[PDB]
């Protein structure tokens, strides 16, 4: 029943290693993140 | 049982798996393990057991050739089943470990063992039906590299009815493992694996290529799969030719045999050793490093020493070396940057050898990345975000520009270059640091690096009669970011001919087949150099620098020439200082401020019309 | 004198490889043995190590001591030989504990 459930926020990232210490010939490896909650909506890509 | 297992019972699979010999085996393991020794009579397997230990390793290498001499029933039914042995050695490694070091378990559980010295070498391409399960060693080129990825060693299971988690179960890493009885459900219901309470071990795997060397002619070259496991993962990385000593197998899960057509059986590798076939320093050289430094003419010692397979070319030399150094960044109170990276111009007619001072640069230097403006690259000199071919992920990669900070960048034919490359290099040099706005990422990346550049004048020929500008396409504003600009004319003269030429002939008669200091400590030298070097400035040369200036100031404006301007002085300032850098000194000295002196005024002066370099040549004769 | 060779001198060691192939209840009764003669040695002071190398100046054995030279060069035993270090049987050992008069017989909360 919809109208009696409560829900909250979830979202998720892509984190990547620093582009400028790659090995040469290589692709760059990156992680997948989860967070919710009060942690949504606090950063934007690109950000350090 | 004792040495009669030549007596066989049945396959060797099925023979090997008995009890009875399996301890025969087991104990016979242990006797060789604690009794071999060579000549000398040291213990080499103790040692190592010694140095595990205290390292806190967790792998024993061991020798084909010992085993075989001294058991050679053992390595025969090696090469033959190696599946097996390999648990009863892990055994007998740990028990031994265990019996020098206490408690080992603590910390490891386990203890590989890792092959070496197998006798015979295959090529990719010479693998049959007859070479499966059994014992391998091949040779080729890493191609591509996955990441690292956990697998399960220990699972736990969770019952869904009760509570209960149910103890470890050994993953043999052949089929996934499965329960089906609770112990105190007495049921048979659902089960889960238990993410938290597992313990895995890493798993990688690598694509090996034979090598295109070897390969006959009209032939091409075939490649393999290899599996990495536990500590074997990120040891060789691509564009490295390696040797493997594996096991060969099917891949017998495949996907079914459901499937239409022949039934083909893929295979792979699963690696047990794997062996590639610096400048980090210790104290023992670092005193090396001191006395050298401290010896008078380190200057030429170093400068004779660049790229010994090219004939002159001293200032090209001296110049590479400058910029090779480098001096040290400034900022003032945090709002004001001065660079210290020294940008080095090569501009000489055809056949001069600038791409071999390139290649040089790029093995010698620490980290060097090579780019061009035609022709194969493998990698560009703009930021962009682009699909992982595998991953099949975005991502974003910088130009050769970005991934060379703190390092050196080559540029090859510098005159040809396209729009977007040029905005790239102008915005690196000028800022060193690179935007990006695309895909919704904006950002700034750092691109500090040191740019070595070569190009040909407009028709292929120098025009000594008209000044650089307009002998190149390129602009001033790209123009005055060089500080060393070297131009190479191929004027014909007799006696450079024929030392030209005798260098090469015998430099080609020797590789038929049928002073400098050595390389390896070379660039160690400039690796600690650049690490632990800053040489500063007295205020007592302040009267020279500025006389000189002045001087410069006047004489140019009197001749109308190109404008001496305070970069110039910078310049000097900076390859003063990478000249103090060089001999491990803490100070600049006259002497540092004189070289740097001649090589800015000589670089100034090469590079005007023929009157006017005439002019100047007399009016700047004290250098 | 002899003492004093032990307790300064002798490196020791037992060959865990034997030339019977006896059962595991006579297997076990050697290994007692052994047990036995290590208190032994230790009771003098004598070093007992966990392997063989050419520091150790006595191995204590059960196989033959007057065949070593059919053995291979790489056996212990034949190194033994060559290194000029001395070797024992279980017997001569127990005869030399006897002859210095080494008796064998004898938190929470
Ligand atoms: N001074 C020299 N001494 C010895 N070999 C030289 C010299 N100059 C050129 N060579 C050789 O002659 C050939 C010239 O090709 P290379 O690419 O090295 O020259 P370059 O000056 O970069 O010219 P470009 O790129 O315009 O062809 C190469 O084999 C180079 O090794
Ligand atoms: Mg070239
Ligand atoms: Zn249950």
């Amino acid at each position: 029943i919809h109208e009696s459930s409560k829900f909250i926020d979830q979202q998720f990232l892509k984190l990547q290693e620093i582009p400028e210490l790659v090995p040469v010939g290589e692709m760059p490896r990156n992680l997948t993140m989860t967070c919710d909650r009060y942690l949504t909506n606090k950063v934007i890509p690109g950000t350090r | 049982l004792e040495s009669l297992s030549n007596v066989k019972a049945n396959s060797y699979s099925e023979w090997i798996t008995q009890p009875n010999v399996s301890r025969t085996i087991a104990r016979e393991l242990k006797s060789f393990l604690l009794e071999y020794t060579d000549e000398t009579g040291r213990s080499v397997y103790g040692a190592r057991i010694r140095t595990l230990g205290e390292m806190n390793s967790e792998s024993l290498e061991v020798n084909y050739r010992h085993l075989a001499e001294s058991k050679a029933i053992l390595a025969l039914f090696l090469a033959k089943c190696p599946e097996e042995m390999l648990k009863i050695f892990d055994l007998v490694a740990m028990e031994a470990t265990e019996l020098h070091y206490p408690d080992y378990a603590r910390i490891h559980s386990e203890i590989h063992v890792r092959i070496s010295d197998f006798p015979t070498i295959y090529s990719l391409r010479e693998l049959r039906e007859s070479n499966l399960s059994s014992l391998v060693r091949v040779t080729g080129v890493v191609t591509r590299r996955t990441g690292v990825f956990p697998q399960l060693k220990y699972v736990k299971f969770n019952c869904l009815k009760c509570g209960s988690i149910l103890g470890p179960f050994f993953q043999d890493s052949n089929e996934e493992i499965r329960i089906s009885f609770c112990t105190n459900c007495k049921s048979k219901g659902p089960f889960r694996v238990n993410g938290e309470k597992t313990v895995y071990r890493n798993y990688q795997r690598v694509t090996l290529q034979e090598a295109p060397g070897t390969v006959p002619p009209g032939r091409l070259p075939r490649h393999r799969e290899v599996i990495l496991l536990a500590d074997l993962v990120d040891v060789s990385k691509p564009g490295e030719e390696v040797e493997v000593t594996g096991i060969y197998k099917n891949n017998y899960d495949g996907n079914l045999n459901a499937k239409n057509g022949f039934p083909v059986f893929a295979t792979i590798i699963e690696a047990n050793s794997i062996k590639r076939r610096v400048f980090s320093w210790t104290e023992e050289e670092e005193r090396e490093f001191r006395k050298i430094s401290r010896d008078r003419g380190i200057i030429d010692k170093i400068i004779s020493s660049m790229a010994p397979s090219i004939y002159g070319h001293r200032d090209i030399k001296t110049a590479v070396a400058c910029s090779l150094f480098g001096g040290v960044p400034k900022n003032v109170n945090g709002k004001h940057s001065i660079r210290g990276d020294i940008n080095v111009l090569l501009l000489g007619d055809p056949g001069t050898a600038k791409s071999q001072i390139l290649k040089y640069v790029e093995k010698t230097a620490h980290r060097a990345v090579f780019a061009t403006g035609q022709g194969a690259s493998a990698v560009g000199l703009t930021a962009s975000v682009r699909k992982d071919p595998i991953t099949k992920e975005w991502t974003l990669e910088g130009g050769a520009l970005v991934l060379a900070d703190k390092g050196v960048c080559l540029i090859d034919e510098f005159d040809k270059m396209n729009d977007q490359d040029r905005t790239s290099i102008h915005e690196a040099m000028e800022q060193q640091s690179i935007s990006i706005s695309k895909a919704g990422i904006v950002t700034t990346l750092q691109a500090r690096c040191s740019i070595i550049a070569a190009a040909n004048p407009n028709g292929g020929r120098y025009n000594s009669t008209l000044p650089l500008a307009q002998n190149v396409s390129l602009t001033e504003p790209i123009l005055s970011r060089f500080d060393i600009l070297c131009v190479v004319r191929d004027l014909v003269d007799e006696e450079a001919d024929e030392r030209l030429a005798t260098f090469v002939v015998d430099s080609h008669v020797r590789s038929h087949p049928e002073s400098p200091i050595p390389q390896e400590l070379l660039m160690k030298y400039i690796h600690y150099a650049r690490t632990k070097i800053y040489p500063k400035l007295h205020q007592m040369d302040m009267d020279k620098v500025s006389r000189v200036y002045a001087d410069l100031r006047r004489e140019s404006i009197s001749t109308g020439s190109f404008p001496i301007t305070v970069r110039h002085l910078e310049s000097i300032l900076r390859i003063a200082e990478s000249f103090a850098k060089m001999r491990l000194s803490e100070f600049v000295s006259s002497y540092d401020l004189d070289r740097a002196i001649k090589v800015v005024v000589d670089s100034f002066v090469d590079a005007q019309k023929v009157s006017v370099r005439r002019q100047l040549r007399r009016s700047f004769a004290i250098y | 004198n002899w003492k004093k060779i032990m307790k300064r001198d002798s490196r020791i060691y037992f060959d865990i490889t034997d030339d019977v192939e006896m059962n595991t209840y006579n297997k076990s009764k050697m290994d007692k043995r052994r047990d036995l003669l290590k208190r032994g040695f230790l009771t003098l002071g004598a070093q007992i190590t966990q392997f063989f190398d050419t520091t150790v100046t006595i191995v204590i054995t059960r196989r033959s001591v007057e065949n070593i030279y059919l053995l291979k060069d790489t056996d212990i035993l034949s190194r033994a030989k060559k290194n000029y270090m001395k070797v024992w049987s279980y017997e001569k050992a127990a005869r030399f504990l006897k002859n210095l008069d080494v008796d064998l017989d004898h938190y929470f909360k």
